[PDB]
């Protein structure tokens, strides 16, 4: 079969929200090494 | 003299080159044209191979040793008792291992048969042409190809080892090596299982491809099947020697240093560098 | 962009990505800790100024004659 | 030798392998493997 | 090709058969109690060569992978002889290789029983015995020549190492006999399967490849192979007895391998002085000649003893 | 004592006898099929003389 | 969230979640083991004033 | 909370359980046994005061 | 915890608790008899304030060594 | 084949399941932490 | 498969095992941290 | 395979089989134990 | 020019295009990584004035 | 107890068991043999007070 | 197979040759014993 | 007793016991005459006081 | 399969065949002890 184009755009809304939430906390983690140890 | 069921098989056809001028037996031998260059190349490179014998210092079997050239000819034909001789004896043995593997595609044609028989003696041309032709050629003198003599050229081996250190390092050596094992094993195998579903115990009926591919199954977890067992076979076998020319190859043209210092490369990888 | 949802399958891209974002996720903690300015495990606990550094353009003639350490 | 005398634990071989200095160590020179070489010093806890 | 069936009933009557032929259950993978004695035992002996392994790392997994295949379970110090070494010189060695020898048999037991429950002829473990002889030799020739250190150590890099110096220490192996019988049969074998294989598949038109219905009851397919052979060589075997020549070109590699090990150190120090003896050794022109002074002053010593202490030199 | 002979060579010519001994057995299996041969002067065994044409029994359903 | 389950089957996914956190939990604690500072079999008694630091910067 | 039970087999997952705690306990005990400090055949006997220490002495 | 025999077949299960009790019990006495405390074949005789205590270095012995004298 | 149903009572335990071992494991870091730290 | 009853009466003997198993445990570090501490 | 009861009477062996190895497994560490401590 | 995309399916070319651009990124941070000049891990706090730079000709 | 011999067929039980006790015997035979103080092919004459000890307790 | 009183019969030979196996074993040992003992 | 007769074919029996008897026996005249004390072929009109006795504890 | 009239007949040879090995090793190994004593 395949996906129903109203499933696409609820499974898209969560995978760029799930995407995006993955990266916020990638910058805090990025934030706390930077203040550690900067490596510029 | 003729097998029982040989003489309607014995119809011309399926030659090559000399069409019916060399269509025919010799005793159980087919000649055809490779026929005649190939027992050309035999006996010229084997009286080469006993004149070499007689201007040394021994006929002891073991101790013959016809050497190629110095270093200092590069490739050019050196004189022949000091080297020439092994170059000729090397083109004979080039004419009669070609001569033989076109004889044998002849012999399969007439058969009605594959090729395979011809493209897999091919491997072992391949593995000769390496250490004669490639190698020496790519290192610039012919000098540098194996002594025609039953232990000398065991010496040769061992030195060319010894040139590397440590040769047991060499990557496509491990697979070579692997391979012949592999092979080894898998004949083992093959021809235990053959014989004895076709020789079970006294008292006890002839066996039947169920048997053999239910026991192959518990021997390594899948079943293979009647022609997969011989295209393993054949791959294993000629895997071996495409890998035993490659692992020659690159020792000396491609590598210089040790063969253990090679693997410097995954000591390095950046993971854990 | 949604309809990349209609070109590949949903399920199976979630597999693929997970297992590429925790490969990479190794890979770079692995070179890190490898490293010396990063050899957190060992040095962690030191600030930023005393952690290692790799080596310098001696940004001089690279040729002053030396002197020897001192008894 | 007519006896033997155990060096240091920090001077023994983790590694028994007996080409291992020239098979490995001549080429390798990351620290933390340079390190794992040998025993780390070991000491009676009273003695600290 | 690419017009594969699939069969959903179970085959021999993709699936296969839960059912008996005989003695013989088929189905699972048969193991027996042979078998699980025997994955117990081997477990048990992989488990202690990969924790001697890691542990020589200093337990660090990154090492442990990086430097794989340079770790070694070593065998003991050479002065113990056959005596129990320490635990952490050549103890666990013996342990593992104690249990790897006893999980072999079993496995060797487990084929044995297996070939008789299927109503087979006993090919294949006697074929299996002549490997377990010669891997029982690096436990026999250590032990004839009386020191456990002789032993070949568990490691990929390791046992090539050992390989090498047991040629160099017994003077090359090269001129062992049974070792150049033993690679006569190793490349006859490639030889046969190649030739067999090739042979095989160019009359799988022609339904060659079912063999046993080709000894059976004789096919064209049979006919063909013999009259290749036998037309560009002058001889041939039967689609039968080739494996026959592949079975004890197989056996013999390692049965020759296994006495050539045997002979060494007990009968022959020395193979290339052996191969001067008997005639093998082809001469060349002396690349260097020793003075009478030189021939004293050039020989070494054995060697000896490393030595245990770290001396001053304070002068 | 033996200076010359020693249990190298001991073996090894045990060896040969076993081998030689093995390809006659070998050659006698590989006529069980197309022997005797045919020839204009009658009928031919070569050497070693091929065993005998081999009969199998298959498993009975019936 | 609880229709994630629909998509992946849990049988599936917790073997392969197990698999991953004993895999990774191992390695982390021999890393630790393999360390200087975090040795704690032999050295877990001495008291983080006194544990090992790796060395600071040869520009010291 | 049982239902687990019906989505995985027992049968199985006890096997897998007590083949993972066999082999854990395997490794623990092969790590200590490797130690020093804990070298329990040849040391057991000693007092926790006397048994060994990851640190080198001081001033040697 | 008789149903265990029910879920298990016990003829399956005695050959592998044979099996794991018989490594088990090798492993110990060999990993004794390589101890110096309890080599009990060479020094079973000693007295427990005798036996070796504290032996735990790593090579006790020497590594490297002629084989013993032949004969 | 989950039932939306099954799946959301699978779901409240696996987000159980999961804080128990998230809290355990914060337990065993600030132990491991106040013990020798890594920062 | 099981039954959710027999499912159930498993549940009971897997998880008294699980906790009896980790109560022995717990005993065997009392004696061991009490014979040579690792902290 | 096996009913119920028939598994109560393989389990009774069972236990008393365990049991007596315990027992001589006992007798024998406290043979060794009174030969040459290991604590 | 999007009747390209009559010709190629988005679904191989897209793959394709990620596995390649994946690959040719990773080569390059790691061909970057291996050089003294540019192993930013170790030395990126140094300035450019302080990084390495390869031999020059002498010229004499 | 008798019933133990309609789980396992005692015709191959009994094989198996002369084959565990055959190896053993070997084993423990082998293992005194090699030692020093039981190698009594070349000193079993010595008396009990005469044959060989392992080492003491070193460092007295 | 076996019938159960067949097992009965076995079981009888089993347990008297395994006994006496170790009886003539126990004496092997106290001869070993006053040769050269281990303890 | 003789049931064991019905129970094992007479014909594998009595192959296993020579097979077994002959190997023990190649075996134990091997290990004697590579000993010191029992190389009979050498040694063995040596009397028994005169031959080789294996080393005695280290009294001295 | 064999009738238990041939196993008792069979058996009779069987013993007496192995006690004049033990026999005849007997007094191989009185022999030896005479001329070599192991103890
Ligand atoms: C024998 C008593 C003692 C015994 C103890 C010592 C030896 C033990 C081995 C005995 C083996 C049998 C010898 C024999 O007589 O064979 C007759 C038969 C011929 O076929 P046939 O079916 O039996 O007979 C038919 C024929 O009689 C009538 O038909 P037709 O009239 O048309 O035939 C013409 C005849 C003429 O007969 C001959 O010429 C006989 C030639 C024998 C040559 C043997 C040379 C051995 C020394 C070589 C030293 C080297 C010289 C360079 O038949 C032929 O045309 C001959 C066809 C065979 C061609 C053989 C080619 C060489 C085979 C390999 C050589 C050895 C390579 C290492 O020929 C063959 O089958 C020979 C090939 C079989 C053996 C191959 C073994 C290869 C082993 C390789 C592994 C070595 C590992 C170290
Ligand atoms: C230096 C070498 C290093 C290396 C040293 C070690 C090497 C050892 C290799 C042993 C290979 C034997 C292969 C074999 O027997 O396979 C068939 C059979 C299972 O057969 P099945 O078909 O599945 O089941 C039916 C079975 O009953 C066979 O029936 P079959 O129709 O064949 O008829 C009988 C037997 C012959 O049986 C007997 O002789 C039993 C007599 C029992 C008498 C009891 C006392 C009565 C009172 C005395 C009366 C008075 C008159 C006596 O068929 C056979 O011919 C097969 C061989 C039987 C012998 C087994 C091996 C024993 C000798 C081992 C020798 C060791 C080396 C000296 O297998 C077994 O039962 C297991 C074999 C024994 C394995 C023991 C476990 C391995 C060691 C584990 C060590 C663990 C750590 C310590
Ligand atoms: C379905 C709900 C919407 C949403 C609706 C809102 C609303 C409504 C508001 C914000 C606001 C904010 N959001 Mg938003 N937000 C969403 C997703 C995100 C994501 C993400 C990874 O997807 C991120 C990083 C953020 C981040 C942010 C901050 C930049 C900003 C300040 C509040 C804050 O600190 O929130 C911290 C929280 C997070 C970083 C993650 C969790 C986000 C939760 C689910 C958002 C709803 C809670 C809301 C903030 C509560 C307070 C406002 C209420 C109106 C009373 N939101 C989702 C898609 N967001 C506020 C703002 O702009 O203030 C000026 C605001 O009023
Ligand atoms: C410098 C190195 C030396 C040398 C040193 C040795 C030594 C030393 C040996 C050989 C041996 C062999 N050598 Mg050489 N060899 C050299 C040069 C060569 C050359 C060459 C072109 O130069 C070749 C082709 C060969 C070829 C061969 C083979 C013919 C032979 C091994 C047969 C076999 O099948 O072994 C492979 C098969 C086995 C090892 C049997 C294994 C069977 C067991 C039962 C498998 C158990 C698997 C186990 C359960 C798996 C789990 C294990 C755990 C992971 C640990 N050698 C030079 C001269 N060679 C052997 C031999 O027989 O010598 C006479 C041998 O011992
Ligand atoms: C004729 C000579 C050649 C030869 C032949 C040969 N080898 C053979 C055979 C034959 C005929 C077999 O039948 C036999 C076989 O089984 O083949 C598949 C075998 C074999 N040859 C082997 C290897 C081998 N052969 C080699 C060589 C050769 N084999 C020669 C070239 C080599 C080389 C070149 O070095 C090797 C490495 C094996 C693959 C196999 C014998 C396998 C064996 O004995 O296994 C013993 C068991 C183990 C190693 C333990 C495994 C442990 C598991 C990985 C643990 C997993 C966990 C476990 C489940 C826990 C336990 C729980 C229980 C409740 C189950
Ligand atoms: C060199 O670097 C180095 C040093 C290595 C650094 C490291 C670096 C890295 C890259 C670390 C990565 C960490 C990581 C991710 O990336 C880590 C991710 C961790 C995660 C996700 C942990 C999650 C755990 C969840 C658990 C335990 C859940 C348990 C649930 C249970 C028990 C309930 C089961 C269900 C029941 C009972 C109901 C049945 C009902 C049913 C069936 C019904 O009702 O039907
Ligand atoms: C490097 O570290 C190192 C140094 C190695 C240290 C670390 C060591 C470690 C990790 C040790 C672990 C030990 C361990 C677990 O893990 C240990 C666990 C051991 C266990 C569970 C032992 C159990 C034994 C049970 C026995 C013997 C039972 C016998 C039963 C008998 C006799 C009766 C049979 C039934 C009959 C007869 C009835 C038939 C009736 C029938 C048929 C009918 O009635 O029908
Ligand atoms: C936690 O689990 C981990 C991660 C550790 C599991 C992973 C394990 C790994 C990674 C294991 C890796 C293993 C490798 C790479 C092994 C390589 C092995 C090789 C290449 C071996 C090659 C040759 C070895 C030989 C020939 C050894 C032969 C030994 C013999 C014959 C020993 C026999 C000993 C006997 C018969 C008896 C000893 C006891 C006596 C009787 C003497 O009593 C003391
Ligand atoms: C450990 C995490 C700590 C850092 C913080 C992480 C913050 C994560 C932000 C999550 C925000 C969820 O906010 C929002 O949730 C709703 C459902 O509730 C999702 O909504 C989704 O499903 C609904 C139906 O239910 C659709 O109609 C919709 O189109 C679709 O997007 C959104 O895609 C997501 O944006
Ligand atoms: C079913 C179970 C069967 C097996 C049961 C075995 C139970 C064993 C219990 C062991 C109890 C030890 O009991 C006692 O512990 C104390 C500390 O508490 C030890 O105390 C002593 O050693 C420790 C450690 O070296 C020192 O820190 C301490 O100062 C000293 O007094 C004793 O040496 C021991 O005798
Ligand atoms: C050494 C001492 C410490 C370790 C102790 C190990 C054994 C466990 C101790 C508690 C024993 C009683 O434990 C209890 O047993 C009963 C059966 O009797 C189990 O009961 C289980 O099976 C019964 C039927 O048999 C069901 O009706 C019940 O719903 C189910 O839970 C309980 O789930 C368990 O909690
Ligand atoms: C295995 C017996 C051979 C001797 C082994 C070494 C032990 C020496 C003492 C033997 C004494 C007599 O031993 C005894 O013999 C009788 C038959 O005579 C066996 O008797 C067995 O078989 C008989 C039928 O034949 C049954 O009725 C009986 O219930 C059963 O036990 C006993 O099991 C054994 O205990
Ligand atoms: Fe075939």
């Amino acid at each position: 079969g395949g996906m129903t184009e109203e499933e696409a755009r609820r499974f898209h809304g969560y995978m760029v929200t799930g995407t995006l939430g993955y990266v916020v906390v990638a910058s805090v983690a990025h934030f706390l090494a930077w203040s550690w140890r900067p490596w510029f | 003299a003729m097998l029982s069921f040989e003489k309607k098989y014995r119809v011309r056809g399926g030659t090559l080159i000399g069409g019916d001028l060399f269509d025919f037996w010799f005793g159980p031998f087919y000649v055809g044209f490779f026929g005649v260059t190939t027992i050309f190349f035999v006996t010229l490179g084997t009286l080469l191979c006993v004149w070499g014998a007689a201007m040394g210092p021994t006929w002891n079997l073991w101790q013959i040793n016809i050497a190629p050239p110095d270093l200092k000819y590069g490739l050019g034909l050196a004189p022949l008792r000091e080297g020439g001789l092994w170059q000729i004896i090397t083109l004979c043995a080039l004419g009669a291992f070609g001569s033989w593997a076109l004889r044998q595609a002849e012999i399969a044609r007439k058969l009605g048969m594959g090729m395979h028989i011809p493209w897999a003696y091919g491997g072992a041309i391949l593995a000769y042409t390496t250490l004669v032709v490639i190698r020496p050629f790519l290192l610039g003198a012919w000098g540098h190809g194996f002594p025609y003599g039953i232990f000398s050229h065991l010496d040769w081996v061992s030195n060319v080892g010894y040139q590397y250190l440590h040769f047991h390092y060499n990557p496509a050596h491990m697979i070579a090596v692997t391979f012949f094992f592999t092979n080894c094993l898998a004949l083992a195998m093959h021809g235990s299982l053959i014989l004895s579903v076709t020789n079970p115990p006294k008292g006890t009926p002839t066996g039947t491809s169920e048997q053999e591919n239910v026991f192959f199954r518990d021997l390594l977890g899948y079943s293979i099947g009647a022609i997969g067992i011989h295209r393993l076979g054949l791959f294993l076998a000629v895997g071996a020697a495409v890998w035993s020319a490659i692992c020659i190859v690159i020792s000396g043209p491609f590598w210089t240093q040790g063969w253990p210092e090679w693997w410097n490369w995954w000591l390095n990888l950046p993971i854990w560098k | 962009m949604h309809r990349i949802w209609l070109m590949y399958d949903p399920r199976r891209v979630m597999v693929a990505l997970v297992g590429f974002l925790a490969v990479l996720a190794l890979v770079i903690h692995f070179v890190l800790l490898s490293s010396q300015r990063y050899s957190w495990i060992e040095n962690g606990t030191l600030g930023a100024d005393q952690a290692p550094v790799g080596a310098s353009a001696p940004a001089a003639a690279a040729e002053m004659s030396p002197l020897p350490p001192g008894r | 030798g007519s006896s033997y005398q155990q060096a240091p634990i920090t001077n023994q071989r983790r590694m028994r392998g007996i080409m291992i200095q020239s098979t490995l160590w001549d080429m390798d020179r990351k620290r933390s493997a340079t390190r794992q070489r040998y025993y780390p010093a070991s000491t009676p806890a009273n003695q600290l | 090709t690419r017009v594969q069936v699939r069969t959903v009933p179970e085959p021999g009557i993709f699936s296969y058969l839960a059912g008996k032929f005989g003695d013989a259950q088929i189905g699972p993978i048969y193991l027996g109690w042979a078998g699980v004695l025997s994955l117990i035992f081997g477990f048990i002996a992989i488990e202690i060569i990969g924790l001697n392994m890691w542990a020589s790392v200093g337990w660090d997994p990154v090492e442990f992978i990086r430097q794989l295949p340079w770790l070694a379970l070593e065998p003991p110090p050479p002065q113990y002889g056959l005596r129990v070494p320490p635990l952490n010189q050549g103890g666990w060695y013996l342990m593992a290789g104690f249990f790897l020898t006893v999980s072999i048999i079993l496995w060797w037991i487990r084929i044995y029983r297996r070939a008789r429950a299927l109503q087979m002829g006993s090919h294949l473990p006697w074929a299996f015995a002549s490997a377990i002889f010669l891997y029982s030799t690096f436990f026999f020739q250590p032990l004839l020549v009386g020191s456990w250190s002789e032993m070949v150590p568990f490691g990929i890099f390791p046992h090539l190492d050992w390989t090498s110096a047991f040629s160099i220490r017994y003077g090359n192996l090269y001129y062992n006999p049974f070792h150049a019988l033993s690679i006569a049969f190793l490349y006859g074998s490639a030889v046969l399967f190649a030739m067999h294989g090739a042979t095989i598949l160019a009359v799988a038109r022609m339904g060659g490849e079912r063999e046993i219905e080709q000894i059976t009851d004789r096919g064209t397919a049979a006919e063909r192979s013999m009259l290749f052979w036998r037309w560009c060589m002058g001889f041939n075997a039967t689609m039968e007895s080739i494996h026959r020549w592949a079975w004890w070109f197989a056996v013999l590699t390692t049965f020759t391998g296994g006495i050539g090990i045997l002979l060494t150190g007990t009968v022959v120090d020395n193979w290339y002085l052996w191969g001067v003896k008997h005639g093998l050794v082809a001469p060349y022109p002396a690349q260097n000649q020793l003075t009478p002074e030189q021939q004293d002053l050039l020989r070494g010593r054995y060697q000896g003893t490393a030595p245990d202490s770290f001396p001053s030199y304070v002068v | 004592m033996m200076e010359y002979i020693d249990g190298a060579q001991i073996a090894l010519y045990a060896f040969w006898l076993f081998f030689f001994g093995l390809i006659i057995y070998l050659r006698r299996e590989d006529k069980r099929e197309g022997y005797p041969l045919e020839s204009p002067q009658g009928p031919r065994d070569g050497w070693p003389k091929g065993a005998p044409k081999k009969t199998y029994v298959h498993r009975d359903h019936g």
